[PDB]
């Protein structure tokens, strides 16, 4: 791979840089190579790698809804045919983001979740995995659509199983797994009520427990406390 | 679009 | 090249379904390979083209001002050494940056300014020209440095030549070629008067010629004047 | 920075 002759502090470094300069696509490349040096990743460094790929689909994925938009318009009963441009374009954003999240599910599987063995680490990791089948889930149309919801619901719950014994109910990675299990539910699932249950103890076992942390980490607890609220005012 | 982190 | 195979109407087609997925990288892409068809452009046509490479050069000067600015900090005074890892990834945006404005260079010369006899066409090539040698301006530290700013202003100038005699004071390619030679004039040649000298004077002379416009044309007009007074503004 | 088109 292009970053097999940079050393991994180097490839860390020029990650965060290119945080910075809100570089995500450089980011990713450099984490992607962090990864295959096969040493375990830090707290930071699993954060790195997080925050890359979620800017880099997550440009994709709103790409995709927008074109997914004009072609289900163009669909429509008195929609003048346009010809096959659309579809293509469509499918070349589709074709990129399905890679994107086949490299991600690479990297996990090859060999971070194997490796992965505290609490911490793999509930991040596997809360990934979730993340990426679930974006597979958002375009599949073919066979194998249920295996990736499946693929997706069966990470998360391996991941949610964990952190229900091994993490306070405040931890920021057992409720941002609990907020994106949720969402799962919501928009891939077609289980809304599962996805309301789901946020709401959440909020309230979490609420439970506040009284435990110091400032800062109730500034970040409360923090995703807040996202789950903003989930249930949409879903309620 | 709902929340994720 | 990639687009080779693609009908000249479905890569424009495809650049505007990509301009509205904010995918500049993209749309790009479409219109270098539609440009590379060897006709030349509609208005539309190349305004599509200034959009799609304006957007993506624009990503990369603001990622390379805060490579540069971090890299300017490195070398102060008791800043703890860090290594090559900066400069090189500057470099790196800067290759690319690079890359770009030779692509863009390359169509210009090859052959859209050649064959363009209107006015309108052909000032608004020359002043991309001028555009893109800029950015080359703004990264230059070596021998042809003041080549490179000579490249833009000769450019530029033969755009103001044309513009003077051809067209009225408030056409909005005009008053964009003179807004941008302005900005070169106080950002890479050292001469804040002339670049506050051209503001004005454009400003002014369109003032005086908007009586002669439909509503419509006024309202494109304004806009671009109002960009002058707040360089102007900036720079007083 | 200034204002550019
Ligand atoms: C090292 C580690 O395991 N970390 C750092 C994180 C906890 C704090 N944090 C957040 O609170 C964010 N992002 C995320 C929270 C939870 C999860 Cl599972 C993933 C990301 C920071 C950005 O705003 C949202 C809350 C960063 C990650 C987990
Ligand atoms: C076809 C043609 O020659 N055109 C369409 C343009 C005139 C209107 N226009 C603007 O007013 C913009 N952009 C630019 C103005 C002038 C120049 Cl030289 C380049 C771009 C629209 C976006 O906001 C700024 C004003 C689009 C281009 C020239
Ligand atoms: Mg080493
Ligand atoms: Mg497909
Ligand atoms: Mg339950
Ligand atoms: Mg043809
Ligand atoms: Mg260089
Ligand atoms: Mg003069």
């Amino acid at each position: 791979g292009a970053m097999g002759s940079m050393e991994r502090a180097s490839l860390i470094q020029k990650a965060k840089l290119a945080e910075q300069a809100e570089r995500y696509e450089d980011m990713a490349a450099f984490m992607k190579g962090a990864v295959e040096k096969g040493e375990e990743l830090s707290c930071e460094e699993r954060n790195l790698l997080s925050v890359a790929y979620k800017n880099v689909v997550g440009g994709q994925r709103a790409a995709w809804r927008v074109l997914s938009s004009i072609e289900q318009k163009s669909n429509e009963e008195g929609s003048e045919e346009k010809g096959p441009e659309v579809r293509e374009y469509r499918e070349k954003v589709e074709t990129e983001l399905q890679g994107v999240c086949d490299t991600v599910l690479g990297l996990l599987d090859s060999h971070l979740i194997k490796e992965a063995g505290d609490a911490e680490s793999r509930v991040f990791y596997l809360k990934m995995k979730g993340d990426y089948y679930r974006y597979l889930a958002e375009v599949a149309t073919g066979d194998d659509k249920k295996r990736i919801i499946d693929s997706a619901r069966s990470a998360y719950q391996e991941a949610m199983d964990i952190s229900k014994k091994e993490m306070p109910p405040t931890n920021p990675i057992r409720l941002g797994l609990a907020l994106n299990f949720s969402v799962f539910h919501y928009e891939i699932a077609n289980s809304p009520e599962e996805a309301i249950s789901l946020a709401k103890t959440t909020f309230d076992e979490a609420m439970a427990d506040l009284h435990t942390l110091s400032e800062d980490s109730y500034k970040d607890s409360t923090l995703i406390m807040q996202l789950l609220r903003d989930n249930l005012t949409l879903w309620t | 679009f709902p929340a994720t982190v």
